[PDB]
RNA sequence: CUCUAACUAUAAAAAUCUCUCUUCUC
C-alpha cells in the first residue's frame, strides 16, 4: 500500500550489526536457570549498554523454569538488575496467570470469590496478592447449581486475606516463591475454609509488586549460584 | 518515429509514478500505452481503476486521451508492468502534469532534431540527452541554461556540428521566455518646488538603466508612480529599484517634502 | 398484542438492569434482551493442528483454547445469522437446538 | 534446550491490517516489524489472510536471518473497549510463521479485556446500517 | 522461483460462489500424501483429477 | 440397565404511482 500523501512534519544502515546477545539468569528457586537471550545495542563508552539493560522486565513461563507442565498455566516475570559481563542476573518482580486457564476456571453456575491483599514481606519488599476460589459442587449435589451465600463468601474472603498476611509477614519472596512454586498455600487456603465451603480451584493469580528497599546486593549475587 | 525513454532504463522502476494514455480496455482491465516512458504498455485493473465505485468504464477511462498513473509491480525478465489510477494522491498529479510538460517539450524537440536530421532518434538521446541530464538533473533546466550560458554544450561529442548548431536554433525559436519588476512610489511631497525635484530624481532613476536592465519611471497619477525592469537573472531588479529608492529619498527628503512607500519591488 | 407473555426480556422482577453494547453494532441493549453466546474454541483450528504439532517445541503443548462471551444486539442476531425467526407454536420451546453433536 | 534462540511472535490482528512484530524474551527490542498492508494493493485487503500471510514469511526471513529460530506468539485482538474478537488475518498469519522453519512455543492470547470501563463508541443506538 | 505444486483431489465438498459455477475439492499432495489442502477449482472436476498450484499455504473460504 | 465435548466467519445504491368495486334464492 504505497499510497502516502508525504505529510513529513539515505544514511541508512543494518541495526543489526551494533547489537549482541546477553544471557539471562533465573533465581535459584527455579530448576531451569537458563532462561534466554536478550538483543542489546553494542556497548558505547559515552552510553553504556550496563544502565540500559537494568530494568528490563522479562516475561517466561512457570514451566520454562522448572521443566514440569504443572505449572503451564502460570507465568513470572524477572527484573533485570545486575549484569556481570555477557550474562545478566534477574531478580524475581511479579508473578500471573494466563488468560486462557482463568477464563477456563471461570465458568457459569458457581460464585467466584475474589481476595486482594497488599502487605510487607519479612523484607522492606511490599507485595499485592490476588487469590481467586470457585465454589464446588458436591460429589452427591443432585442440584445443579453451586451458588454460595454472601456470608460464607465474605467469611472465605477473610479467611483468605488472614492466610495470606500470614505467610507473606512471615517469609521473603525469596521463600515466598519457593513456596509459591509447589502452590501449598492454595492447599491450605482450601484446607482452611473445608468447613465453610468446597471451593474448588483454589488459585493464587498475579502476585504483584509495589515496592523495593535500596537495591539489596548481597542477597541478589547470593540468590544466584 | 518515436522511441528512447527519457529516463535511466526503458522497462520502469519499483513504485515509479508514471504517466499513461490508454488506447483499449479489454474485460480484465486496461492495456494502456506509457509515454512517459518509452512505448511499453501497462496493466490497470479494473478494481484499481477508480477512486468512487466503478460504474462507467468510458466516462472515466476516456480512450484517447492522457492521464496520471502509478506503478505497483515490475517484470524484469519480458516486460510487465501493475498499474492503478486509484491510489494517486491530490497533490501528486500537480508534479505529475510538470514533469510530463517539460519532459514532452523536450521530446517535442529532440524529435524535431531527428526528424530534421534522419537519425534514429536513440542516437541523437545517445549523443545529448543523458549526459545533459547527468550534467545538470534536468534537460529542460540545461536548455534553459543554454539560452542563458553556452557552455552546457561542453564536454560533450554531437554527431556533427549541424546538430547542435540547429538544436540551438530551434531552442532559441521556441523556447524564448524577463520579468516585469513593478514598484510603486507615493510621493507625498508638500514642500515648495518638487517638480525640479521629481525631474532631479526621474534622472537619477534613468541613468542607472544598464544595458540589460533598463529601469524606466513611469507616470500614470499624482502620487503614485510606477517603477519598471525587465529582470533577466531577477536578483538585481531589487537592488536597483532600492537604490533608486534611496536616491529619490535623498533627493525628496532635502528639499522639504516627503515621500512614502507604497509597493516595494516585487516579481 | 402480547407476542411474548415474557415480553422477550425474561426480567420478572427487577424494573431495570444495566444495559451491555452489542459487539457488532455498539447498541446500548440490556443485559437480558441481550442475547448472548458462549465461543469457546481451539486457538489454532484444525486447519493448522498438524502443522503446529509438527512445527512446535514442547512436545504435546496442551493447545491453550479462547473463551469468549458474545453480548449481540437483537437486530445483528436475526441479521447475523445468530437468532432465526420461528412459529408461533415453536416459539413456545426454549431448550437450545437439540444438542448440535452427541 | 538445545540454544533455540527465542522470541516472541506477538500477532495482532484487529479487523483490518493485522500486525505481526516480532521482538526477543523482554519486548523492549523490536525487530521484523512488517505488518499486514505492508504487502497488498488494495488498502482494505490488509485483514485478508494472504496479507498476514506474506507479512509472515517476511518476518520469518528476517528472523531466520537474525539467529531466532523459535517464536512465541502472543495473539492479540484490537482489544479495549471494541469487538475485541481476532482478526480474520491473524490466523494465517500464525501458521504461515509456523510454517516457515520456525519453531513454536507457549502460544498466549493477550487481548486486553476492561471491566466494562470508558463506554464504547457508537452512541446508544449504535452503528445503523 | 517456480514452486509449481500438485496435488489430487481426494474428495469433492460441494459447489460454491454466488455464481454456483465454482466448486471446492480437498487436494492431497502426490509428495508427503497425509498433508492436504481445501481449494477452490472453476471447472467440472471429480476424484481423480491433479490440480496444479503455484501456491501451498492458501486454504479455501467459502465465496459469497 | 450405564455418560458432560467441539468451534467460527459478509451488511454498497434502489425515489414515486391514477381512474374503477359491481344481486345471491331451492
Ligand atoms: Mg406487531
Ligand atoms: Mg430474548
Ligand atoms: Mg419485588
Ligand atoms: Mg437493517
Ligand atoms: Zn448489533
Amino acid at each position: 500500500a504505497v499510497g502516502k500523501n508525504k505529510r513529513l512534519s539515505k544514511r541508512v544502515v543494518d541495526p543489526f550489526t551494533r547489537k549482541e546477545w546477553y544471557d539471562i539468569k533465573a533465581p535459584s528457586t527455579f530448576e531451569n536457570r537458563n532462561v534466554g537471550k536478550t538483543l542489546v545495542n553494542k556497548s558505547v563508552g559515552l552510553k553504556n549498554a550496563s544502565d540500559s539493560l537494568k530494568g528490563r522486565v522479562v516475561e517466561v513461563c512457570l514451566a520454562d523454569l522448572q521443566g514440569s507442565e504443572d505449572h503451564s498455566f502460570r507465568k513470572v516475570k524477572l527484573r533485570v538488575d545486575e549484569v556481570q559481563g555477557k550474562n545478566l542476573l534477574t531478580n524475581f518482580h511479579g508473578m500471573d496467570f494466563t488468560t486462557d486457564k482463568l477464563r477456563s476456571m471461570v465458568r457459569k453456575w458457581q460464585t467466584l470469590i475474589e481476595a486482594n491483599v497488599t502487605v510487607k514481606t519479612s523484607d522492606d519488599y511490599v507485595l499485592r496478592i490476588f487469590a481467586i476460589a470457585f465454589t464446588r459442587k458436591q460429589a452427591n449435589q443432585v442440584k445443579r447449581t453451586s451458588y454460595a451465600q454472601s456470608s460464607h463468601i465474605r467469611q472465605i474472603r477473610k479467611v483468605i486475606s488472614e492466610i495470606l498476611t500470614r505467610e507473606v509477614q512471615n517469609s521473603t519472596l525469596a521463600q515466598l516463591t519457593s513456596k509459591l512454586i509447589p502452590e501449598v498455600i492454595n492447599k491450605e487456603i482450601e484446607n482452611a475454609t473445608k468447613d465453610i465451603f468446597p471451593l474448588q480451584n483454589v488459585h493464587i493469580r498475579k502476585v504483584k509488586l509495589l515496592k523495593q528497599p535500596k537495591f539489596d546486593l548481597g542477597s541478589l549475587l547470593s540468590l544466584h549460584g | 518515429t518515436s522511441h528512447c525513454r527519457f529516463y535511466e532504463n526503458k522497462y520502469p522502476e519499483i513504485d515509479d509514478i508514471v504517466m499513461v494514455n490508454v488506447q483499449q480496455i479489454a474485460e480484465m482491465g486496461a492495456y494502456v500505452k506509457l509515454l512517459e516512458y518509452d512505448n511499453i504498455e501497462g496493466m490497470i485493473l479494473l478494481s484499481e481503476l477508480s477512486r468512487r465505485r466503478i460504474r462507467s468504464i468510458q466516462k472515466l477511462i476516456r480512450v484517447g486521451k492522457n492521464d496520471v498513473a502509478v506503478v505497483l509491480r515490475v517484470d524484469k525478465e519480458k516486460g510487465y508492468i501493475d498499474l492503478s489510477k486509484r491510489r494517486v494522491s491530490s497533490e501528486d498529479i500537480i508534479k505529475c502534469e510538470e514533469k510530463y510538460q517539460k519532459s514532452k517539450t523536450v521530446h517535442s524537440i529532440l524529435r524535431y532534431c531527428a526528424e530534421k536530421f534522419q537519425i534514429p532518434l536513440e542516437e541523437l538521446y545517445k549523443t545529448i540527452a543523458w549526459p545533459l541530464s547527468r550534467k545538470f538533473g534536468h534537460a529542460y533546466e540545461a536548455f534553459k541554461l543554454s539560452i542563458i550560458d553556452e557552455t552546457v554544450w561542453e564536454g560533450i561529442e554531437p554527431p556533427s556540428k549541424d546538430v547542435l548548431d540547429e538544436l540551438k536554433n530551434y531552442i532559441s525559436k521556441r523556447l524564448t521566455p524577463a520579468v516585469k519588476i513593478r514598484a510603486d512610489v507615493e510621493v507625498s511631497c508638500f514642500s515648495y518646488e518638487g517638480i525640479d525635484a521629481i525631474k532631479d530624481a526621474l534622472k537619477s532613476a534613468e541613468d542607472m538603466s544598464t544595458e540589460q536592465m533598463q529601469v524606466k519611471v513611469k507616470l500614470v497619477a499624482a502620487p503614485l508612480y510606477v517603477l519598471t525592469t525587465q529582470a533577466l537573472d531577477k536578483q538585481k531588479g531589487i537592488e536597483q529599484l532600492e537604490s533608486a529608492i534611496e536616491k529619490i529619498t535623498e533627493v525628496i527628503t532635502k528639499y522639504g517634502g516627503v515621500c512614502n512607500i507604497t509597493m516595494p519591488p516585487k516579481a | 398484542p402480547k407476542k411474548r407473555a415474557s415480553n422477550g426480556r425474561n426480567k420478572k422482577g427487577r424494573g431495570h438492569v444495566k444495559p451491555v453494547r452489542c459487539v457488532n453494532c455498539s447498541r446500548s441493549v440490556p443485559k437480558d434482551k441481550a442475547i448472548k453466546r458462549m465461543a469457546i474454541r481451539n486457538i489454532v483450528e484444525a486447519a493448522a493442528i498438524r502443522d503446529l504439532s509438527e512445527a512446535s517445541v514442547y512436545a504435546e503443548y496442551a493447545l491453550p483454547k479462547t473463551y469468549n462471551k458474545l453480548h449481540y444486539c437483537i437486530s445483528c442476531a436475526i441479521h447475523a445469522r445468530i437468532v432465526r425467526v420461528r412459529s408461533r407454536t415453536d416459539r413456545r420451546i426454549r431448550a437450545p437446538p437439540q444438542r448440535p453433536r452427541f | 534446550d538445545n540454544s533455540q534462540v527465542f522470541g516472541v511472535a506477538r500477532i495482532f490482528a484487529s479487523f483490518n491490517d493485522t500486525f505481526v512484530h516480532v521482538t526477543d524474551l523482554s519486548g523492549r527490542e523490536t525487530i521484523a516489524r512488517v505488518t499486514g498492508g505492508m504487502k497488498v494493493k488494495a488498502d482494505r485487503d490488509e485483514s485478508s489472510p494472504y496479507a498476514a500471510m506474506l507479512a509472515a514469511q517476511d518476518v520469518a526471513a528476517k528472523c531466520k536471518e537474525v539467529g531466532i529460530t523459535a517464536v512465541h506468539i502472543k495473539i492479540r485482538a484490537t482489544g479495549g473497549t471494541r469487538s475485541k474478537t481476532p482478526g480474520p488475518g491473524g490466523q494465517a498469519a500464525l501458521r504461515a510463521l509456523a510454517r516457515s522453519g520456525l519453531r513454536i512455543g507457549r502460544i498466549e492470547d493477550v487481548t486486553p479485556v476492561p471491566s466494562d470501563s470508558t463506554r464504547k463508541k457508537g452512541g446508544r443506538r449504535g452503528r445503523r446500517l | 522461483k517456480t514452486p509449481v505444486t500438485l496435488a489430487k483431489v481426494i474428495k469433492v465438498l460441494g459447489r460454491t460462489g454466488s455464481r454456483g459455477g465454482v466448486t471446492q475439492v480437498r487436494v492431497e499432495f502426490l509428495e508427503d500424501t497425509t498433508r492436504t489442502i481445501v481449494r477452490n477449482v472453476k471447472g467440472p472436476v471429480r476424484e481423480g483429477d491433479i490440480l496444479v498450484l503455484m501456491e501451498s499455504e492458501r486454504e479455501a473460504r467459502r465465496l459469497r
